[PDB]
């Protein structure tokens, strides 16, 4: 399935997302960015049902951007994640629920701390040092249970991530075509363009 | 002609002229009615005037059978009268269906007064130009008279009278209850309570009545019914043998 | 659950056991299954517990308003008519089974209501998983013209049949007596035949037994 | 349930047993299955108890209203209100109703409204699970213009046979006699009708 | 929805003026039925004879005639038809005439309760045969209606009522359907006295237990010619 | 069928008055006096039964009403407006409070709901304000005894004592002279009876005066026994005889 | 009397009059003339079309409702469109549901009832158009006249619009002649064009002034304009 | 599958002498996969405590809903909501969603700030009230909890002792359920103060 | 809702006209708190001071309002404002920023100004709040639905006089205790009554909360006002 991992180090939150889009027996694309920037310091990654996935993300993006312009101010990671949870929680009892799981990574400027939020399509939210959706969690949680330290650098976090992707490339039955990696810290959001053979 | 004369909004005096004008409509028919309580019955008398000789006399009536137990006499124009009758019937039938017992007289009255109150408060509805007199022998309260007016006001009476010559009859009755000291006619058979009512109508209005001049409703335990000319004819003969 | 209702010469009595269960497990060993609709109209329920309490409170509330509106004591036939019409509307989805009993200005009344909205009248009735045990006691001892004391005995005995023979029922007996003249008397834990025996040992732990990681005082104020 | 209505010389009689069951358990042995929807219009119910009570309650409401406005309704009018309710909601009703009544004009009448919501005017009618056992007996023993005592006999005999064979039927035999005289409630206990 | 200081509704009173303004129409109750007649003003030789019908049927047993704003009358009859269909649907029996009266009654009255509606500009004479005899009614713009031995409305109402009073007097013991039809022709001819500057066409219908089987039928052919001749003879 | 007055009938005038609210207040003034007085251990509300006819039976028309077991009301102004407000007040105590918290609302909250219902008659399309002022007396565990006035605008104010209607300025005067913070309920009833005599034209007996209290719990009025934490209504309408008994020692 | 009484259609005058309706009637008298007449086999509409300018079109007065039915208009044109669209639908519904051609008479009743609701509803105006409806149904040729009051009458012939009184007096005079023109469309049209002539202070009726329609025993409703009318001027 | 089983978790409340205790585990799972080691299931509003077990999305939602309603309550009433009253507000709120219910098992603990009497209660998912005075249990290990409590409990326990009992009940019931555990938090509540302790427990 | 030829809204103007007869209300923002003071409408000895609030209302834990105008109208708006604050807290898990709440309430008012043919609310508000973005804040809104931000402001009667007096004595470095003094002086000077006594005042603060780091709304009790009326030297 779709790979969506995230890890919170001391000064940033790293998100990594599989690049494959697969329908039936064909890999249609291998450079897919499973991410939308919500605000300058908040990133969302998503996985689940084919259409709902992007549709939900862009919907959240429209709303958060609307807030920023109306208030000339950027919502905290914590506030954005509650807004997201409630949307999914309303969705689970509607006629056709959004089947989308998300990770929210943000740098809170008021507190000067990175924050990671894991939210499933039911609207279950939890703040975590590291998280994952789908089967990929079955490998990475225990890996990180061993390897992760709270005081790691952004560079150390990328190494830990390099370990997680290696494991999944070794053990997962599906070819997810690598990941796109994104860092969220005090200077905003940036893409590590070299990961496939770095 | 300001707006305070045309719809039910307050005037600077705190009055509601449309309500006041609706009271005037009640006498428009020039009919007098009176109602008395017996020991185990309630009787309503109303004048019956048939000016046109083209009219079928049987269809001219201001007394209505609301339910098995409840009768209503109306003072006011027939169309508004029939509007209230129909509604009362529907309310009576509905009460029984929803609550499993017959709607009491006083409760139907309170409800019809509440409807009237609404027309008193909402702009797009006019009040009805009628006064409603409800009678029965309530299973819990005994014989009952309850009367509602265009103001949404209602109350229970020992006896009551309504129409242009309301006052003549009221004082006549007030004088009777002054003497007797009790709050009803001490009499068993309804036939004699009907006779009493006719008598005190005659003395108050200073008029004799033939069988076609009157309309009578009787409410006893578990039935309200009206009298035909012949039951009235029989009642007029009875009063004639002494008075 | 075992609930019964028995008419007597001057009124009506209802009784129930005090056991609620989640499947095989006993949640409350002494709950009250006797409910008030109005002061003199009381109610016992089986089926979906929440449904029977809710339908009792809904109709109880509306009956209060009717009583105020009409200036009259609430009548049992009104409680019945409203319950049955409500239950019917929901075609059985509100799983309330009720024995409703009371005294009103027209006398004393005993009725049963089934979740689909059917009603019946009778002199003695039972509902609940314990109904057959109690019905067999009722069918054995009910006579016409019972005194108050005979009625309480009979109803109480019926609930015991349920307590001893139905795994769904247990613990204690509650009774409510409704006589035509008087105020209704609710008799909570009328019988208590199922007292727990004293345990063999005291399980109170020596202080310190439990290992603690961290600790802090919690603020209630502001 | 065993239920029937029979027209005779002077009016109509309705009869029923008094058993109600959920499965093989007798919920009620003394049910009154004979239901009044107007002074001299009564019905017998079969099918879902919830459905038939709710229906009966609505019909009685319509005929009380009818009577306030237009006077006494015919038995045909009663039957039509039943049909209307039964036909229009046929998807969520299990209701088998027999309508019987007496007025002075049309005398004694019987209508039957089975599961579909159709109406059938008949000299007599049987219904309920127990009725199936007495089709042959009834067809063989019914005559028009029977006396009161003869009709009580026919219903008593028929319903005893139906009670004998159908486990859903039983208890007492209730009857209601509908004539110009008025309304008469009858009851017959097992010790009488078994001995027939 | 406006009461005057003395308790009147001027709008209704003005509605009556539109009725008084209309063609004259009548209804006569006989011993087993009812007869309806109306004056059709021939405005021009271009109007097709027999082909501008005014008398309308409701269900199968009820006739309706009106004077005033014709459209207003059709609006009422439409409503009467809906109202009778609904009765028959629920109750199987055809609507009794008093029951039908009140249906129209309440409808008309409704149009005097609200500031956003105008009262009807018609009086309607209607009736027919039911379970217990013949009934004739007349209904005013206020919603007032009563039963009638005989009824008239419109321009010639005064002379028509005068003729109706005579019949009630000379015939207490009944009066047949066939006779009442003749008299209807007479009474409409006499009432035409006012509007004598313009020509008129006669229209009669009846509903009789023994003559039409309680169904509403139009008087046509020889029976109409007979009734016309009787009227033309009794006018001279 | 369908309203043509979908606009406010109470609008502002150039000087800032809301005419219909003022005109309704004028209607209150014309009405029969009613009053409330608050003691340490109770509240009393009283008013006069101004009978329409001597042929009418004045017990069939109560001016004092139970709203909840612990809350009662009385009014000055138009009777029918009161009657419907009572129905709605009773209903709203259930729909907005009892059906939610399983208990009856405290006085200030029920008052607040009544005030809301009257406020809306001031703003909605096609209606006139209610022509009444209410006095609402009650008790609740956490607030103690209280008395509130509610006006046709929807305003309410808590009072130690007040009068509304006809002789209200004189009666408010008489109360300011007599009230103190140490009054027992019997004292308050006595003061209430006295105050009402200055207002009352005709007879002054237990048949022409209507008087209710919010005092202690009446377990004999509950209707059932068994549950010891159910103690009975605090609202009690005094009887004709109970009144006459306090007029002899008046 | 005419004072506070013409504000809406929901107000009677003290004379019993509805002025809004009377004002709607005046928009007819203002409109251009049109004539209808029939025999036993055919029915004809003749209409004088009216331009705004010598650079403009002469606007249409005749609308087809079904194969066996159509109408000419006089008054507010947009109101004629609304009424003919409804009449088109009623004709349609009759075909589809009952496989039946709508009786011309029933078309009359339907129009009457529709106009009526607008003479009794607040915040709506009466229709401001007159109509002449012709058709051949199961009882032959018919002509109807419709007035926005709701009054509809069946006639042998008629005319509505400005100066129509001439043609109406003409047809009244010619009654016994034109009623008999059976099985001769061209002669019935001739009598129609000749009838519309008595209503001209205008002029010489041109190839663009004139609009003719016909329906009958073996002819569906058809419209003639321009060159196709030339042979009648 | 069964919504009350997806995430795991337990809550138990007990009364003592002039005190109440309420405890929960810390696990949040997704079937066999444990996701969160810090998921608390007890909340408070003024002096009223509420633990909730079941589907975590409904645990969160109902906390937010009860914060909302108690906040409004306090503003209108000018006092904090009491345990008895709050219990009723939970009930009717759950019952409001009768045919689309929250998949939760709520538990209410607290002391009445007027009368001073300890109060606990429990509910099924549609708001039926379990009114018991000794203990209340909820969650994927409720059978284990009922067992533990019915054995360990005696009335009128001193706060310091009641602590041991409720902790032992929770710990041992937790360890017989695959879906509960992973940490535990215990609240000891007296009219005047509230102490909160994180327990040391098996992390498997 | 219609415009006059001057481009003014009749009903709004007349609503503002009504408000200028209502008891004056004053708000003053200092560096470490806010003050709300207001004058009650000429009451009586028998009015229950203890259980009365006619001008001061809690909106949430961090925001309050002073009312000038129709109380019943204000209660309607206050209740919807309270709800709006709770929706926000439910949606974001953050207390609503003061401006957001003010803008919403203002928008409701504006709506009555622009459609529906209902009369406007005869209310003007002074909002006093704190949030982690703008610190202490003071806003005002009126029946037009316009709102503006202030350091010190008054609404109701004599705002003209009160504004001039506040303008003169206000300084940016004021402590709250100084602002308490200013507000009561200003009401004293602008009153239409013999003296400004405790029974004729409502008073509240939003301070930095004794000793903490949090924020405390203190709605003054009658006896407390009487004391703070002595300290400032008006007895
Ligand atoms: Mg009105
Ligand atoms: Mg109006
Ligand atoms: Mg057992
Ligand atoms: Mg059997
Ligand atoms: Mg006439
Ligand atoms: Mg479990
Ligand atoms: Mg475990």
């Amino acid at each position: 399935m779709d790979i969506i991992l995230g890890i919170r180090v001391q000064d940033s939150v790293i998100l990594a997302s599989s690049k494959a889009v697969t329908r039936g027996i064909s890999v249609l694309k291998d450079s897919d960015d499973k991410t939308r920037q919500l605000s300058p310091h908040t990133l969302m990654s998503f996985a689940g049902e084919a259409g709902d996935t992007v549709q939900f993300a862009e919907y959240i993006q429209a709303n958060i951007q609307l807030y920023s312009i109306r208030e000339d101010y950027e919502l905290s990671p914590q506030a954005v994640s509650s807004f997201v949870r409630q949307e999914l929680a309303k969705s689970i009892r509607s006629r056709r629920p959004y089947q989308v799981n998300v990770l929210i990574g943000g740098y809170d400027k008021k507190k000067n701390k990175p924050e990671l939020y894991q939210i499933d399509y039911l609207g279950t939210k939890v703040e975590l040092p590291y998280g994952a959706h789908g089967y990929s969690g079955f490998y990475t949680f225990s890996l990180l249970d061993h390897h992760y330290r709270p005081d790691m650098t952004t560079e150390e976090g990328l190494d830990l991530l390099k370990l997680c992707v290696q494991e999944l490339e070794k053990r997962m039955p599906m070819d997810f075509k690598g990941v796109i990696v994104k860092i969220v810290d005090k200077d905003g959001i940036r893409q590590v363009d070299d990961f496939q053979a770095q | 002609a300001g707006y305070d004369r045309h719809i039910t909004i307050f005037s600077p005096e705190g009055r509601l002229y449309q309500v006041e004008y609706a009271f005037k409509a009640t006498n428009q028919t020039n009919i007098n009615s009176l109602a008395v309580r017996g020991k185990d019955c309630t009787v309503v008398i109303s004048q019956k005037k048939v000016p046109d000789k083209l009219l079928d006399p049987t269809t001219v009536s201001y007394i209505f059978c609301i339910s098995r137990t409840i009768g209503m006499v109306v003072n006011g124009p027939i169309p508004d009268a029939r509007n209230a009758a129909l509604r009362a019937k529907a309310e009576a039938a509905e009460f029984r269906y929803k609550y499993g017992y017959d709607m009491p007289c006083d409760v139907l009255a309170k409800r019809m007064a509440n409807l009237s109150q609404i027309y008193t408060q909402r702009a797009y509805m006019r009040p009805l130009g009628v006064i409603l007199t409800f009678v029965s022998v309530d299973e819990e309260l005994g014989p009952s008279i309850y009367k509602t007016d265009p103001a949404g006001y209602y109350v229970g009476y020992k006896a009551t009278a309504t129409g242009p010559k309301q006052q003549e009859i009221t004082t006549n009755l007030e004088n009777h209850f002054k003497k007797s000291k009790i709050d009803h006619i001490n009499e068993e058979s309804w036939e004699k309570v009907v006779e009493f009512a006719i008598t005190h109508m005659i003395d108050a209005l200073g008029t004799e009545f033939s069988k076609n001049d009157l309309e009578v409703g009787v409410a006893t335990k578990d039935k309200f019914f009206t009298l035909s000319a012949e039951n009235i004819e029989e009642r007029l003969v009875a009063i004639a043998e002494q008075d | 659950t075992t609930i019964v209702g028995v008419k007597f010469n001057n009124g009506v009595v209802i009784a129930a056991d005090t056991r609620s269960t989640q499947g095989p497990i006993v949640a409350d060993k002494n709950c009250a299954k006797l409910h008030r609709i109005s002061p003199k109209i009381w109610c016992a329920g089986a089926g979906t517990a929440a449904d029977t309490e809710a339908v009792t409170q809904l109709i109880g509330s509306n009956i209060e308003l009717h009583s105020l509106y009409t200036s009259r004591e609430p009548r049992v036939v009104s409680a019945l008519q409203m319950l049955k019409q409500h239950l019917f509307k929901y075609q059985g989805h509100i799983g309330a089974y009720l024995i409703v009993a009371g005294v009103d200005p027209t006398g004393s009344h005993l009725f049963s209501i089934h979740a689909h909205g059917s009603t019946d009248v009778g002199y003695y009735l039972s509902l609940g998983s314990g109904s057959l045990a109690a019905m067999a006691v009722l069918e054995s001892h009910w006579k016409q013209d019972l005194t108050k004391e005979e009625a309480i005995k009979l109803a109480s005995d019926a609930i015991q049949a349920g307590i001893w023979n139905d795994l769904g029922s247990g613990s204690n007996v509650d009774v409510c007596v409704m006589e035509i003249g008087k105020d209704a008397e609710y008799l909570r834990n009328y019988l208590t035949p199922n007292v727990r025996e004293e345990k063999q040992k005291s399980y109170k732990f020596p202080r310190g037994t439990t290992a603690v990681l961290k600790e802090s005082i919690v603020n209630i104020c502001d | 349930t065993s239920i029937m209505a029979v027209t005779f010389k002077d009016g109509v009689i309705l009869g029923a047993d008094s058993r109600t069951t959920t499965g093989a358990y007798i919920a009620n042995r003394v049910t009154d299955k004979l239901t009044r929807v107007h002074d001299k219009i009564w019905c017998c119910r079969s099918g879902s108890a919830a459905d038939t009570q709710a229906i009966a309650d609505i019909v009685q409401y319509h005929l009380e209203l009818y009577t306030s406005q237009y006077g006494t309704p015919s038995t045909e009018t009663a039957a039509s209100v039943f049909k209307e309710l039964c036909y229009e909601n046929k998807d969520n009703l299990t209701a088998g109703i027999i309508v019987a009544g007496y007025d002075d004009k049309n005398k004694g009448e019987v209508y039957t409204i089975p599961l579909g919501g159709s109406v059938h005017k008949l000299p007599y009618a049987i219904a309920g699970s127990g009725s199936t056992f007495i089709y042959g007996y009834c067809d063989k023993n019914f005559r028009e213009n029977m006396s009161k005592e003869e009709t009580v006999d026919f219903i008593k005999h028929s319903l005893s046979q139906a009670i004998k064979w159908d486990g859903s039927s039983g208890g007492v035999i209730r009857m209601v006699v509908l004539t110009a005289a008025g309304v008469e409630r009858l009851i017959f206990y097992p010790d009488e009708y078994e001995q027939l | 929805s406006v009461f005057s200081p003395d308790g009147r509704n001027f709008q209704v009173e003005y509605a009556v003026k539109a009725v008084e303004n209309g063609t004259t129409s009548i209804g006569i109750k006989c011993n087993d039925g009812v007869v309806f007649a109306v004056e059709k003003l021939i405005t021009s030789k271009l109007l097709v004879p027999q082909k501008n019908v005014k008398i309308q049927v409701v269900d199968r047993h009820i006739g309706c005639v009106y004077s005033g704003l014709i459209p207003d009358g059709r609006h009422l009859v439409n409503r009467g038809r809906e109202e009778a269909a609904s009765f028959k649907k629920l109750y199987k029996t055809p609507i009794p005439i008093p029951a039908f009266a009140d249906r129209l009654g309440q409808y008309v009255q409704a149009h005097t309760l609200y500031n956003s509606v105008r009262p009807f500009g018609v009086s309607t004479i209607f009736g027919g045969v039911d379970k217990n005899g013949a009934h004739l009614y007349m209904l005013e713009p206020s919603g007032s209606y009563w039963g009638y031995k005989g009824a008239a409305t419109g321009k010639g109402r005064q002379s028509a009522k005068a003729e109706l009073e005579k019949l009630v007097d000379h015939h207490p013991e009944g009066l047949s359907a066939r006779e009442a039809v003749k008299q209807a022709a007479k009474i409409i001819y006499l009432a035409h006295e006012d509007n004598k500057e313009k020509d008129f066409e006669l229209e009669i219908s009846w509903c009789s237990l023994s003559e039409t089987n309680g169904l509403h039928k139009f008087v046509k052919g020889d029976l109409l010619q007979e009734a016309i001749d009787f009227a033309q003879k009794e006018i001279n | 069928m369908t309203d043509r007055y979908s606009f406010s009938l109470t609008t502002f005038s150039p000087s800032g008055k809301l005419g219909q609210i003022d005109y309704a207040l004028t209607a209150v003034k014309q009405g029969v006096t009613s009053l409330g007085i608050k003691a340490t251990n109770g509240v009393v509300i009283a008013t006069e039964k101004k009978s329409s006819s001597p042929l009418a039976m004045s017990e069939t028309l109560s001016k004092v009403s139970l709203l909840t077991p612990d809350i009662g009301a009385v009014y000055s102004g138009m009777g029918p407006d009161y009657r419907v407000l009572v129905d709605k007040s009773r209903k709203v105590a259930h729909t907005s409070y009892k059906r939610i918290y399983g208990e009856y609302p405290p006085t200030k909250l029920l008052v607040s709901e009544v005030a809301k219902i009257m406020q809306e008659a001031t703003q909605s399309g096609g209606v006139r304000p209610f022509g009444v002022s209410l006095l609402i007396a009650g008790h609740d565990e956490f607030n103690g005894f209280s008395l509130y006035q509610v006006d046709p605008s929807g305003s309410y104010f808590p009072w130690k004592a007040t009068a509304i209607g006809k002789g209200s300025v004189a009666a408010k005067t008489f109360l300011e002279k007599r009230w103190n913070d140490e009054l027992e309920l019997e004292d308050a009833i006595h003061i209430a009876l006295l105050t009402l005599k200055e207002s009352v034209e005709g007879e002054f007996n237990g048949d022409t005066i209507e008087l209710a209290i919010i005092g202690d719990e009446n377990p004999d009025l509950l209707g059932y026994t068994g549950i010891p934490t159910d103690k009975g209504p605090r609202f009690r309408k005094l009887t004709s005889q109970e009144i006459n008994d306090r007029l002899e020692a008046l | 009397f005419r004072n506070n009484y013409d504000g809406d259609t929901v107000t009677f005058s003290p004379t019993g009059r509805l002025f809004q309706v009377e004002y709607a009637l005046e928009a007819i008298k203002q409109g251009s003339v049109t004539v209808g007449l029939r025999s036993n086999t055919h029915a004809v509409l003749v209409a004088l079309k009216r331009n705004a300018d010598e650079l403009s079109s002469y606007q249409k007065k005749i609308i087809k409702c079904d194969e066996h039915m159509g109408l000419s208009l006089a008054g507010l044109a947009p109101d004629a469109r609304v009424l003919s669209n409804y009449l088109r639908q009623q004709c349609n519904y009759s075909s589809l549901v009952f496989n039946r051609k709508l009786a011309v008479e029933r078309a009359g009743h339907l129009l009457c009832d529709k106009a009526q609701k607008n003479t009794q509803s607040y915040g709506g105006r009466p229709y401001g158009v007159g109509l002449l409806i012709i058709g051949y149904d199961k009882s032959g040729a018919h002509l109807l006249e419709f007035q926005p009051s709701g009054n509809v009458t069946e006639l042998y012939g008629t005319a509505i619009g400005a100066r129509s009184q001439g043609a109406k007096t003409y047809l009244e005079r010619t009654l016994d002649t034109f009623i008999k023109i059976d099985g001769n469309p061209d002669e019935l049209i001739k009598a129609g064009v000749e009838a519309i002539s008595q209503s001209l202070r205008d002029e010489s009726l041109t190839v663009d002034n004139l609009s003719i329609a016909i329906v009958g025993k073996d002819t569906p409703f058809t419209i003639y304009d321009g060159e196709a009318v030339a042979k009648y001027i | 599958s069964d919504p009350s089983s997806i995430n795991g978790g337990i809550v138990v409340a007990m009364t003592g002498k002039d005190c109440v205790a309420i405890a929960c585990d810390l696990r949040l799972g997704s079937q066999s996969l444990g996701v969160s080691n810090k998921f608390e299931k007890i909340f408070h509003y003024g002096h009223v405590f509420l633990g909730i077990t079941g589907l975590a999305t409904d645990v969160t939602t109902l906390n937010e809903m009860f914060r909302y309603k108690t906040n409004l309550y306090k503003l209108k009433e000018e006092r904090a909501i009491e345990p008895e009253t709050f219990t009723q507000l939970v009930s009717s709120s759950l019952y409001e969603r009768r045919f689309g219910p929250y998949f939760v098992g709520p538990v209410v603990a607290g002391i009445n700030s007027k009368s001073g009497k300890p109060f606990i209660a429990g509910f099924d998912l549609i708001g039926c009230i379990d009114e018991a005075k000794d203990f209340i249990v909820s969650g994927t290990a409720s059978d284990q909890l009922f067992g533990m409590c019915e054995s360990l409990y005696e009335p009128n326990l001193e706060p310091e002792d009641l602590f041991e009992t409720i902790s032992q009940a929770l710990l041992n019931a937790a360890d017989r359920d695959a879906l509960s555990g992973w940490g535990a938090v215990v609240y000891i509540i007296k009219k005047d103060e509230v102490v909160k302790r994180y327990l040391k427990m098996r992390q498997d | 809702t219609i415009f006059s030829p001057e481009g003014r809204l009749y009903q709004v103007e007349y609503a503002l006209e009504s408000i200028s007869h209502a008891g004056t209300a004053i708000g003053i923002m200092a560096s470490d708190g806010i003050v709300l003071a207001a004058e009650r409408k000429v009451t009586s000895t028998l009015l229950e001071q203890d259980t009365s609030t006619e001008k001061l209302y809690k909106l949430n834990d961090k925001i309050a309002v002073a009312v000038a105008g129709l109380t019943a109208d204000a209660e309607i708006l206050i209740n919807t404002a309270r709800i709006h604050a709770q929706n926000y807290l439910k949606t974001y898990n953050e207390d609503i920023p003061v401006e957001i709440l003010v803008r919403r309430l203002s928008d409701i008012k504006q709506g009555y100004t622009q459609h529906g043919g209902l009369r406007p609310f005869g209310v003007s508000f002074i909002y006093a709040g704190y949030d982690d973005r703008y610190g202490y804040q003071l806003y005002t809104s009126n029946p037009s639905g316009n709102y503006t931000g202030w350091k010190a402001i008054s609404v109701g009667a004599n705002t003209s006089a009160a504004q001039t007096l506040l303008q003169m004595d206000y300084k940016d470095d004021m402590k709250v205790d100084d602002a308490i003094e200013l507000a009561l002086k200003t009401l004293s000077k602008t009153t239409d009554s013999s003296a400004l006594t405790y029974d004729r005042l409502e008073f509240a603060t939003i301070r930095k909360g004794a000793n903490d780091g949090e924020v405390y709304q203190k709605i003054f009790k009658p006896q407390e006002i009487k004391d703070i009326l002595v300290k400032t030297g008006i007895t």
